[PDB]
RNA sequence: UAAUUGCGAUAACGAACGAGACCUUAACCUACUAAAUAGUGGUGCUAGCAUUUGCUGGUUAUCCACUUCUUAGAGGGACUAUCGGUUUCAAGCCGAUGGAAGUUUGAGGCAAUAACAGGUCUGUGAUGCCCUUAGACGUUCUGGGCCGCACGCGCGCUACACUGACGGAGCCAGCGAGUCUAACCUUGGCCGAGAGGUCUUGGUAAUCUUGUGAAACUCCGUCGUGCUGGGGAUAGAGCAUUGUAAUUAUUGCUCUUCAACGAGGAAUUCCUAGUAAGCGCAAGUCAUCAGCUUGCGUUGAUUACGUCCCUGCCCUUUGUACACACC
């Protein structure tokens, strides 16, 4: 029945205590990692942080650092500013 | 043709006004600037450790010139948010009673506000003409 | 010099304590409900009822 | 689901049935005269009394 | 002499109509109104479960009282000012007179 | 808030207080890896070694090291408020203390066998494993057992 | 006296009353212009009634707009349905019924609840649920 | 384009884009067309309707959502995983800054590479788990073009939101990506793939 | 308990009430507590006019065996109600139309 | 792979084991007067273009 | 039809309760009556900028005018209104038009005959019977217990993150409650990181708390794809309040400690638009104690728009060895 025993009652005690890579992404510049980026960012047509960190291992610090230094040097262009995401192109001539 | 804070956006104006306190240097800064949070409802310092003080006197003199007159309790209330009682849910506590008075004294001593009837505080002749000059400063750096 | 609301509540319950009175010590009289006259200086309650003279 | 019930047909039958030559087609003029024709406890009912009114006055102008 | 009779009550139609014939009392002698102004009516609201033991399914009701109040502005002398606050009394009304 | 190239100054990994730390993330949550320390205690330590809150714990130097550790240590005499410090107020020294590293793990298990010597119930139900603080053990954790 | 009217938008709580008269062509919301509302995303939102009419009909007009009750959005939306209720009874009120017409027309060909208010209000809750509809979890066990 | 001043500037950039043509802040809903004419009526597109953000009444009808932008229903459909619900104000920042990775990565209008994809991903025939004695047997059975188009727009934002949980890549600019692949039909398009995995189950069980 | 609730129910018909009702609940004869209603004429129990026209009464008697609950529902006539309604929201009473005799000549009746 | 068109000219209400699914008539664009009844997994009105990615495909009835 | 709602049929006619009808509440009113306990506008005084002619404010004894917003009361308004298809061509259905509202306009209150051997004598001075009734099971006083933990189960709160966390800014609701001869709601001023402490103030309340300056949300920043700045569970130390009394920590606050959890198995819940869901607020208990509940408001979706496949409901027919009735 539905009353069960002391025994089936102190079953409780034996029921026991069962139950049911990292990245290394940039985070700090060096001259390879610079070099590469001022020769590289003048593709990707479409630039980001997380387009950064795909495409150059960068540690998204960094990424916001780098765009907005190469803002500055312009050979990005922003076409939109967010405190969370930024937008930048080539600043190309032909688009 | 006539500048007033309210013609100007509230974040650029308040940015605008801190740096300027910043530069001025001749705003009372409290000795635990660098040390305690603005409340018990967050749980980290401010991150612009050396300007958040100048961030918070400028956002107060925008509010005070904006409303009829306020206290500490309203300034409490407005700069509190929502905190966790652990993993119960979010209540809403208010700022710290001797940061948000502590600028309205210090507003005071520049002589921004001045302590006036009915209670709390209310933008002075010199303080108001100053926010209007800091919004002319802005509508000119803005071109 | 009370509130409003505990003004009207407190008449409230003066009205069910009255008429629950009024029915316990009334019942053999055929009371059937009370009302409540309240003037400025002066209340008056009146019993409806069967056995009037008997009330009196 | 907008069927009309028992009380306001059999009182719009009641009311046509004797102010046929004073009942109209306009539903705001069965409107206004019910309210001096026929006494109605409520304007819900009013408004359906007359509504219905006309109605019926729309079929028995086709026939 | 300027007197602010503040009527309160919870029958509509009694508190009304008490309201309306101290105004018409009031404007055929002329004294100064500002009308029978009508604050709104508060809710004196109570929720309680229906069942008295804890039983059956988890009901609840609200139990409700209104309560309407009004006001009326006048400027009467004293000998006007005794006729209208004796003329008229109803059962429910509470009315009290104060100055200015 | 600049570009520049680090030079080999900058070490990956280094030792503080017999635990490690780390050297890419910044200062503050690097020295929150010392236990004793958390986020507002790291952050207030930063602060009084005025070692730059943008600069990662990889690339500083020795001496801001030494300073910041040295602050920890004795944070009294730097200017800390006594309510700031984890020892407010200590058992048998009138002091204010600031246990860190294995000297909080000594310290904290001085308080519980003190605890249980004095046969408080708050000893007691450390000795025994159970909630101390007056929960409710009828329905939750029961797995830890 | 100025040739003026006063309109009210609503959405939800929110209420905003806004003065409209003859001048010089400014839009002041609690004395700030309207290149300031908040959100930003809203902000064309709020300039799609001139957006789509034209300024022109805007060049001489004073209009202040002040709002209270109900959330960020609800104000905005409060916003513009008074201007645009505005501009429609002035240009009914003071010009003629060709200007009102065209200008109704116009509203009403982008949107409808310009000139007409939300119809859509709370539903209040019901008890044995958080909200109006939801009830708590049903459990036989 | 004639510039009309007041008292209270208003934007000359405003003025140029929105004033003239009922367009949005940077793209036009002109020359903008739909590849199927299965959904002509059930994309909505050739309409002026600015902002992505309204108010207006779409489900008092079954069909009264026809009427929605699929813009607006895309934001729509942005905040529905738990905590995200409401915020449309996310949304529309969101589906805003898709929009402008639209432009950057290509030429043609991102209201028109929406629609495209929207066509192309959208499932024709769908498998019916129906009843049965004993076993289930799956039936194939035709979809309704405002199927296709709800389908279709919970693939893309299912897709964009389990790409972008637990990573850098923001929703934005995953969504945008999703986008240009099911514009194009690429098979790391999660929409196109579960689109195509459907059909093919339901060609299977015919 | 048969007599005393006719006798009542009789009373208030004869008083000139609309309806009545008494149902007495409890032991009764037998140890198994039943109810015993005694309706006659007409009541009411759904609508607003509950309020109005329906005085229901509820009252205890304790006797030897236990507790007998009495309640007593009388629905007075709505046309002898001083004040609210006069009778039902479905009652809808059309007065007679006057009797129109048609026209044959017209005429003009001077002053 | 190549598909159809046809318009639906007529619905003749639902079918399946939940009511789910919807029968109509449809017509092919091209191909005219040759109308089939089909299956439908969704809403549906009069006068609405479906693609079949088989013509000739019948279903009367769907447990 | 939502309906035993009706149209009709008709050995039934005439009725009654129920549904409906009714009532409340949320939506419309440039219409009435108005309003220093709600406002707006203009003219006074005054502040700042423009310096200007205009802009934004402060000031109610500056007065004046009005009731648009706000409050009401009295009413009107919706009655599927109009049109077109559709049906013994009826009841009614559908599409379009207008309209604030066109699913009973949305949500609720009340809610029939019969019944359960459902729950309650731990609400009752409402009681029958039995028991006890003075070292009583009455009452009271003190201290524990109702929380105790090997385990299982049911409501729930937080989470597992970049649709994010943290720090700064913008920062806007509603429901409602509140003391006087007793202590409530408490603004303002001062001190203290903080909890909080202190001196006063307005309010028996549309008048003051309170525009409850709430949160979620928006904008500017820092991070970074990992047991991380997610999570703060468990503990230590200290700081105040409530309360005669907190320890078996009430709660709050400061620092430190930072556990499981990587989207949750078989199963199972709720839900059709301002609804789900998120987010808080008011009140209830209350000296203090919310993660609970009753309501309120903010932000606010996709899918339904059908069906009897699962669980069932209503009507008719049918079979029955069922009547405490498929258990």
């Amino acid at each position: 029945l539905s009353k069960a025993a002391k025994a089936a009652a102190a079953l409780a005690g034996g029921k026991k205590s069962k139950k049911k890579d990292r990245a290394q992404h940039a985070v700090i510049l060096d001259q390879e990692k610079y070099d590469r980026i001022l020769k590289e960012v003048p593709t990707y047509r479409y630039v980001s942080v997380s387009v950064l960190v795909d495409r150059l291992k960068i540690g998204g610090s960094l990424a916001r650092i780098a765009l907005r230094h190469l803002e500055k040097e312009g050979i990005i262009k922003p076409i939109s500013k967010h405190s969370k995401q930024a937008i930048y192109t080539r600043a190309t001539a032909s688009e | 043709p006539g500048v007033s804070v309210r013609d100007v956006a509230a974040q650029d104006f308040i940015n605008a006004y801190a740096s300027f306190l910043q530069r001025q240097g001749k705003l009372e800064v409290p000795g635990y600037v660098d040390i305690v949070k603005t409340s018990s409802g967050n749980e980290m310092p401010p991150q612009d450790a050396e300007g958040w003080f100048y961030k918070r006197a400028a956002s107060v003199a925008r509010h005070i010139y904006m409303r009829k007159q306020v206290g500490v309790g309203k300034l409490n209330k407005l700069y509190g948010g929502a905190k966790s009682r652990g993993v119960r849910p979010y209540k809403h506590i208010d700022a710290s009673g001797s940061i948000n008075r502590k600028v309205l004294q210090a507003l005071e001593k520049i002589g921004i506000v001045e302590i006036s009837p009915k209670g709390g505080r209310r933008i002075s002749e010199n303080g108001q003409r100053d926010l209007d000059r800091i919004a002319a400063q802005t509508l000119e750096e803005d071109e | 010099l009370i509130s409003k609301k505990r003004k009207l509540v407190a008449d409230g319950v003066f009205y069910a304590e009255l008429n629950e009175f009024f029915t316990r010590e009334l019942a053999e009289e055929g009371y059937s409900g009370v009302e409540v006259r309240v003037t400025p200086t002066k209340t008056e309650v009146i019993i409806r009822a069967t056995r009037t003279q008997d009330v009196l | 689901g907008r069927v009309r019930t028992k009380t306001v047909k059999r009182a719009s039958k009641a009311l046509i049935e004797r102010y046929y030559p004073k009942l109209t087609l306009d539903f705001q003029t069965n409107k206004r005269l019910c309210d001096e024709i026929a006494t109605i406890q409520s304007k819900r009912l009013r408004n359906k009394i007359a509504g219905y009114t006309t109605h019926l006055m729309k079929r028995i102008q086709k026939g | 002499i300027k007197i602010r009779i503040t009527l309160t009550s919870t029958k509509v139609k009694q508190l009304e109509n008490v309201s309306s014939n101290i105004v018409k009392n009031a404007e055929q002698h002329n004294l100064v109104k500002k009308g029978p102004v009508r604050l709104p009516t508060k809710v004196l609201k109570i929720s309680t479960r229906k069942t008295p033991n804890g039983e059956g399914s988890k009901t609840w009701e609200t139990y409700e009282m209104r309560i309407h109040k009004r006001y009326i502005d006048l400027e009467a002398p004293v000998q006007i000012v005794k006729r209208i606050t004796q003329i008229t009394i109803e059962p429910g009304v509470d009315v009290e007179v104060v100055v200015a | 808030s600049l570009v520049v190239q680090e030079q080999g100054s900058f070490q990956h990994i280094l030792r503080l207080l017999n635990t490690n730390v780390d050297g890419n993330i910044k200062i503050v949550y690097a020295l929150t890896t010392i236990k004793g320390v958390g986020r507002r205690y790291s952050n207030l330590v930063c602060k009084k070694a005025d070692v730059d809150l943008h600069k990662r714990a990889g690339e500083l130097t020795q001496e801001e090291l030494e300073r910041i550790v040295q602050i920890m240590q004795n944070p009294t005499h730097y200017k800390i408020p006594a309510w700031f410090l984890n020892r407010q107020n200590d058992i048998t020294d009138g002091k204010d203390y600031h246990t860190l590293a294995n000297n909080v793990e000594s310290k904290l298990r001085d308080d519980l066998e003190r605890l249980k010597k004095i046969r408080a119930h708050r000893g007691i139900r450390h000795f025994w494993g159970l909630r101390v603080r007056g929960q409710h053990t009828k329905t939750t954790g029961r797995r830890r057992a | 006296a100025v040739p003026s009217v006063q309109t009210f938008g609503k959405k939800k709580s929110a209420t905003a009353v806004a003065h409209v008269k003859a001048g010089k062509g400014l839009i002041k919301v609690n004395g700030s212009p309207i290149t300031l509302v908040e959100p930003e995303i809203l902000r064309f939102k709020v300039y799609e009634p001139l957006l789509l009419v034209g300024l022109d009909k805007f060049s001489n007009i004073d209009i202040r707009v002040r709002v209270t009750g109900g959330g960020h959005v609800s104000q905005v939306y409060a916003i513009r349905q008074a201007i645009a209720k505005g501009l429609v009874a002035y240009h009914q009120k003071y010009v003629d019924e060709q200007s009102k017409n065209e200008l109704k027309k116009a509203f009403t060909s982008y949107d409808r609840t310009l000139l007409i208010a939300d119809s859509r209000r709370p539903e209040p809750k019901k008890f044995g649920g958080k909200g109006a509809r939801s009830r708590f979890q049903k459990s036989y066990r | 384009f004639t510039p009309v001043v007041l008292a209270t500037p208003i934007p000359e950039e405003v003025q140029q884009a929105q004033t003239e043509i009922k367009l949005f802040n940077k793209w036009s809903f002109e020359e903008v067309e739909v590849k199927d004419a299965s959904l002509v009526d059930y994309v909505q597109v050739r309409q002026p309707i600015f902002v992505a953000h309204t108010a207006g009444r779409y489900a008092n009808k079954r069909f009264r959502k026809a009427q929605c932008p699929i813009i607006e229903r895309l934001t729509n459909s942005l905040m529905m995983n738990g905590r995200n619900n409401g915020k449309k104000l996310k949304a529309v920042r969101i589906i805003k800054h898709t929009l402008d990775i639209i432009n950057v990565l290509t030429d043609q209008n991102p209201i028109q590479v929406v629609v495209d994809a929207i066509t192309n991903t959208g499932p024709r025939e769908d498998t019916t788990r129906v009843g049965g004695g004993g076993a289930a047997r799956r039936q194939a059975v035709d979809v309704s073009p405002l199927r296709r188009v709800n389908q279709a727009i919970a693939l893309l934002t299912i897709g964009a939101r389990e790409a972008a949980f637990r990573n850098i890549k923001t929703i934005a600019e995953t969504l945008a990506e999703e986008l240009i692949n099911a514009a194009k039909g690429s098979s790391t398009s999660y929409a196109i793939k579960k689109k195509d995995e459907l059909e093919r189950v339901a060609k299977s069980n015919r | 308990i048969r007599r005393a609730a006719y006798g009542v129910v009789r009373y208030v018909m004869e008083s000139g009430a609309k309806g009545c009702e008494v149902v007495v609940s409890g032991k009764l004869r037998a140890a198994r507590a039943k109810a015993m209603k005694f309706a006659d004429g007409f009541l009411i129990h759904s609508g607003q006019p509950v309020n109005d026209f329906i005085d229901t009464a509820t009252r205890h008697v304790l006797m030897r065996q236990g507790v007998l609950g009495i309640k007593v529902k009388i629905m007075r006539d709505p046309a002898k109600s001083r004040t609210g309604p006069k009778a039902l929201p479905d009652a809808v009473t059309i007065i007679e139309p006057k009797e129109e005799e048609p026209i044959l000549a017209p005429s003009v009746k001077d002053y | 792979t190549p598909v159809t068109l046809a318009k639906v000219i007529k619905v003749l209400g639902r079918t399946g084991s939940r009511g789910g699914v919807t029968q109509v008539r449809v017509e092919f664009l091209e191909d005219t007067s040759r109308t089939i009844v089909r299956n439908v997994k969704g809403p549906v009105r009069e006068n609405d273009i479906l693609v079949l990615m088989e013509s000739e495909r019948e279903a009367r009835r769907l447990r």
